[PDB]
């Protein structure tokens, strides 16, 4: 009181916990792309005939 | 619970993307009529050592 | 001349895919690997090559298998010299012109599926897995492969499954 809504700590440990999230998210889109890029790396390899 | 479960969908995908790069390697490696890609395993090195 | 391609063709061991008593397609086996039509229904006429498990490619519809090394002692001939003018197959001649085969209309149909190219070597160049009617004439769906060991599949627009 006080009583407020930070919501509550703990910076380090806050941003720690944060940061353990989304990263995945990241990788999964990161070998979205790559796989579309392979893709038309096959694509032009067939058009190359 | 809903920071897991993102997680968990996100290795899903990452399966998904697997399995499709696996594919987009056999692609060209269909056979091919020959039996003979050494070179494009060389450079792709997708992986599942072929083969002897 | 086309007799003696047919020859060749008789030579060439092939088999059917029979479902119910019926051929809804061909498999075959090139350069020591078995390559057998997905799209198709029923199993191959060989019980040997039936023994073999398959892998699927979504890719072009289409299924492969290896082939047993004392089997391989015979197999087809592959090449990727494929210059435009005119090849031979089982239904008679084939244009080839733009990296497609066309047909003079009424030739192909379902269930000719695995049907391959050959030229004047007798060398395999492409096989055929489908076509659709173009006027005069019908173009045929393809898969070929260029120096580059590259698997490329022609198949025209709204192409049915021959």
């Amino acid at each position: 009181h006080a009583q407020t809504f930070t919501a509550a700590v703990s910076k380090t440990a806050w941003t720690w916990l944060t940061s353990l999230l989304g990263g995945s998210a990241v990788i999964i889109i990161i070998g979205l792309v790559l796989a579309t890029i392979v893709a038309m790396y096959v694509l032009t390899n067939q058009k190359h005939n | 619970s809903i920071c897991a479960a993102i997680a968990t969908v996100s290795v899903a995908a990452s399966t998904w993307l697997f399995c499709r790069s696996r594919v987009a390697c056999l692609t060209p490696y269909r056979l091919t009529p020959n039996a003979r890609i050494p070179f494009c395993l060389a450079v792709l090195c997708c992986a599942r050592t072929a083969r002897a | 001349k086309r007799q003696r391609m047919v020859m060749k063709l008789e030579s060439d061991k092939t088999f059917p895919i029979m479902l119910e008593g019926k051929i809804n397609g061909y498999a075959c086996v090139v350069g020591g690997k078995l390559f057998r039509p997905m799209h198709v229904e029923g199993k191959i006429d060989n019980d040997v090559l039936a023994a073999l498990k398959t892998k699927k490619a979504s890719k072009y519809d289409l299924e492969y298998a290896d082939v047993p090394q004392n089997m391989r002692a015979d197999t087809f001939k592959y090449t990727h010299e494929k210059p435009q003018g005119y090849y031979s197959w089982h239904h008679g001649a084939v244009q080839y012109e733009n990296g497609r085969f066309t047909v003079p209309k009424g030739v192909g149909a379902k269930g000719d599926s695995g049907r391959p190219i050959l030229d004047n070597q007798g060398r395999v160049v492409a096989i055929v897995l489908g076509g659709v009617n173009e006027g005069s004439r019908t173009a045929l769906s393809v898969v070929m492969w260029n120096e580059k060991g590259v698997t490329v599949k022609y198949t025209p627009e709204n192409c049915e499954q021959w």
